[PDB]
């Protein structure tokens, strides 16, 4: 048996945020996995936890990656 | 220089007790390990107690529960108190870590 | 019983002077927003350190007795204050089931929320103030008392109405002195991400930003072992 | 860079930690200075 | 519950003669805890062999111990004219310790 | 007194005595070459009652002659993973010398054990004076001693006859603490007045350091000794003889 | 930097010489090496 | 668990009473005349 070895997932971890100044509600970032080794959001940069994708579309106000960008707002 | 003295020794009535004197000279009896012997007349040797210089001490089963060693670091002395003593408790009671042998007769 | 632990729980590590500056640490604290036993007697354990607090109308707590057997068979330490001074010594008493020799050491010196912390060597750490449950709010514990006896203690019963348990755990705390120099509000650092966020900028404060603060690493669920095909038996029969 | 081994876990298990912890001393010195010339080179390339 | 067989009860020898004392177990006794005691008549205790191997502090290279398990043997390669005594041998392998009925020598 | 000390215990059973509120000179314990061993690995041995520290201990016990190696930071050895272990970072000196001319009975001590079986090493400074049987083997040890059931505590037999190798030996060693509360104890070098408004050389019960010395305005707190910098450095220091 | 303590003053006090030049030398090429970094990180800096 | 370079297995039947005389520093017949064990032997013997 030829078992290939790949170093199981790790990655940074970020913190979404509006200012303190305006909220406390806050979202990470989870670089580059599937999420499901851990409402939630995928991205082509990594996992999202907390906030929700929208069809809509506004300028950037927080990048996150490959075209995605947080905010706070209604 | 040393020597283990024997005493305490006599005739006893049946079920009665009995304590032991083991005088120990150029010894340390907390120091080293002590046990008593007896020898009923015409038999062999009979371990009966051991105690250990830290201070643990066993009993034979013939004299469990029955059988009590202790010593006196204040005296240097060995002591084997015995009770509910019976007639198949005589035996020579020599003291050794030997000492001069005590007859018990009851 | 339960409650939740809002904020109190803090301590001057030691007795160093500060001013205005957020200081970072790590020592034994109560985490924030624990569990925290409610009361109306029993015997508790003490595995790190209990942060015991008592409101106070009748001051019927008097002390506690805090040990491994609390009897004999070993020495145990005491606090009692009987009408006239704080009497503290470490002797083996014969003790009752809950009452209101051979040792070395000994010092003798619901508005009331007297506040206690214990550590081990030894520490005391407290604080008294005025209330009127558990108040949310923040307040700093003064140091009043180090004791050298190094005792093996594992568990504790309070000396006596209601009294909270706490329990510290290794965490890592920002502390803000003040300007006249006193600890005025401080924050976890593992509570939360938005917490985890302040102690990496050090501040009370975030800009509206993305901040990396730790990094995530499955761990290995087990270790698993593999021993090579064994090879052939040879005349050792 | 002058440890018995490259490999972290070996000076782990085959050195006796007072012993050993020398040894980690070299390679966190060795790579540590590694990085430093990494990153500034990369701040130079960068600017570039 | 070791039950230490001695044999023979009686032995006669002549002075110069090798005696040899058999001691056995009614269970295997582990690392040789065999004790020999030679006990001269109206006298007390005296220990010969210890270990079973080791002889014990001033006595006589004459006396030698043997055996291993449920054997121990005593050997002593030329009899002494105060030799003629009662020989126990005490096995201490278990916490009853126990010793052996005695193997009498005559003349 | 504790030099002097007619008697010693085991090295198991090691003495710890506390030390506190003293004046130290240690001088008799430079020119005094009875001590065969001495050994000072935290700080100079020289310089010892010109510093001083919030905490002293002083650990008392006898052991062989040879063992004194196994007495060192990190030191390795029966006596150092059964019966007592220095701390890594040693802060003190080791005091040990020969007792022969004492502790030697004419047909040899007993009087001194120590504990060669330790399913685990002792931490630094730990203490176990457990006397239970030792299982040697893996039967359950129940409470017969001797085959599997060997007694961890063994005596040293010091007769006076003994090689030095084997020689008992009398060793005291001294822990110093140098922390943040006041010092119990400090070296005679007599203080002088307070001075203001000079660059002069200071040194405040055994902190040192060198500045213009001012008063303040800083409200420190009644309990609070002293203060330090964002550098963590020194920014006030309060006189022991003066708040 | 692994050395006993950070003051240097301390270690002095606490240590005659022949014994601190193993644990001043330990802060030295500690200390040194922050500077450069922070020299470079300047210069750097200081094109841009 | 482990092993060595090498493994020596000897045989033979002795009587009961020279199965005392293989071990180190033993002192017999079977010990000076037959077969010695060395001090300091990496090993051991079975007999049944
Ligand atoms: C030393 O004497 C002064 C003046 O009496 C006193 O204030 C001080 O408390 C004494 N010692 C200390 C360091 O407390």
């Amino acid at each position: 048996e030829i078992l290939d070895i790949t170093p199981c997932s790790f990655g940074g971890v970020s913190v979404i945020t509006p200012g303190t100044n305006t909220s406390n509600e806050v979202a990470v970032l989870y670089q580059d996995v599937n999420c499901t080794e851990v409402n939630v959001f995928q991205t082509r940069a990594g996992c999202l936890i907390g906030a929700e994708h929208v069809n809509n579309s506004y300028e950037c106000d927080i990048p996150i990656g490959a075209g995605i960008c947080a905010s706070y707002q209604t | 220089q040393v020597q283990l003295q024997q005493w305490g020794a006599g005739l006893l009535k049946p079920s009665e007790t009995l304590s032991l004197s083991c005088a120990v000279y150029g010894g340390s009896l907390s120091g080293y390990y002590w046990s008593w012997i007896r020898q009923p007349p015409g038999k062999g040797l009979e371990w009966i107690g051991e105690i250990n210089h830290f201070g643990s001490t066993g009993y034979n089963p013939s004299l469990k529960s029955r059988v009590t060693i202790s010593v006196d670091t204040s005296k240097s002395q060995f002591s084997v108190k015995l009770s509910s003593v019976t007639a198949a408790d005589t035996a020579v009671y020599y003291c050794a870590r030997w000492g001069q042998g005590t007859m018990v007769t009851v | 019983a339960y409650t939740n632990s809002f904020t109190r729980g803090v301590y001057y590590p030691d007795k160093v002077f500060r001013s205005s500056v957020l200081h970072s640490t790590q020592d034994l604290f109560l985490p924030f927003f624990s569990n925290v036993t409610w009361f109306h007697n029993p015997v508790l354990p003490f595995n790190d350190g209990v942060y015991f607090a008592s409101t106070e109308k009748s001051n019927i707590i008097r002390g506690w007795i805090f040990g491994t057997t609390l009897d004999s068979k070993t020495q145990s330490l005491l606090i009692v204050n009987n009408a006239t001074n704080v009497v503290i010594k470490v002797c083996e008493f014969q003790f009752c089931n809950d009452p209101f020799n051979n040792c070395t050491f000994e010092y003798v010196s619901f508005k009331n929320l007297r506040e206690f912390v214990f550590k081990n060597y030894f520490k005391i750490y407290s604080k008294h103030t005025p209330i009127n449950d558990l108040p949310q709010g923040f307040s700093a514990l003064e140091p009043l008392v180090d004791l050298p006896i190094g005792i093996n203690i594992t568990r504790f019963q309070t000396l006596l109405a209601a009294y909270y348990v706490g329990y510290l755990q290794p965490r890592t705390f920002l502390l803000k002195y003040n300007e006249n120099g006193t600890i005025t509000d401080a924050v976890d650092c593992a509570l939360d991400p938005l917490s985890e966020t302040k102690c990496t900028l050090k501040s009370f404060t975030v800009e509206k930003g993305i901040y990396q603060t730790s990094n995530f690493r499955v761990q290995p669920t087990e270790s698993i072992v593999r021993f090579p095909n064994i090879t052939n038996l040879c005349p050792f029969g | 860079f002058g440890a018995i081994s490259s490999v972290l876990n070996d000076i782990l298990s085959r050195l006796d930690p007072p012993e050993a912890e020398v040894q980690i001393d070299r390679l966190i010195t060795g790579r540590l200075q590694s990085l430093q010339t990494y990153v500034t080179q990369q701040l130079i390339r960068a600017a570039e | 519950e070791i039950v230490l067989t001695q044999s023979p009860g009686t032995v006669s020898l002549s002075p110069g003669e090798r005696a040899t004392l058999s001691c056995w177990a009614s269970q295997s006794v582990s690392a040789s805890y065999l004790a020999w005691y030679q006990q001269k008549p109206g006298q007390a205790p005296r220990l010969l062999i210890y270990g079973a191997s080791s002889r014990a502090t001033g006595i006589p290279d004459r006396f030698s111990g043997s055996g291993s398990g449920t054997d121990f043997t005593l050997t002593i390669s030329r009899l002494e004219p105060e030799d003629f005594a009662v020989y126990y041998c005490q096995q201490y392998g278990t916490t009853p310790r126990t010793f052996g009925g005695g193997t009498k020598v005559e003349i | 007194e504790v030099f002097n000390a007619t008697r010693f215990a085991s090295v198991y059973a090691w003495n710890r005595k506390r030390i506190s509120n003293c004046v130290a000179d240690y001088s008799v314990l430079y020119n005094s070459a009875s001590f065969s061993t001495f050994k000072c690995y935290g700080v100079s041995p020289t310089k010892l009652n010109d510093l001083c520290f919030t905490n002293v201990y002083a650990d008392s016990f006898v052991i062989r002659g040879d063992e004194v190696r196994q007495i060192a930071p990190g030191q390795t050895g029966k006596i150092a993973d059964y019966n007592y272990k220095l701390p890594d970072d040693f802060t003190g000196c080791v005091i040990a010398w020969n007792s022969n001319n004492l502790d030697s009975k004419v047909g040899g001590n007993y009087n001194y054990l120590y504990r060669l079986f330790r399913k685990s090493n002792l931490k630094p400074f730990e203490r176990d004076i457990s006397t239970e049987i030792y299982q040697a083997g893996s039967t359950p040890c129940n409470g017969v001693e001797g085959f599997n059931c060997y007694f961890p505590l063994q005596s040293y037999g010091f007769q006076p006859t003994n090689g030095v190798g084997y020689q008992p030996y009398r060793v005291v060693v001294l822990s110093f603490e140098l922390l943040h509360a006041p010092a119990t104890v400090c070296g005679p070098k007599k203080s002088t007045n307070l001075v203001k408004n000079k660059c002069v050389n200071f040194n405040f019960n055994g902190l040192t350091g060198t500045g213009v010395l001012t008063e303040s305005n800083k409200k420190f707190l009644p309990f609070q000794q002293f203060g330090r910098d964002i550098a963590d450095t020194t920014d006030a220091v309060r006189d022991p003889q003066t708040l």
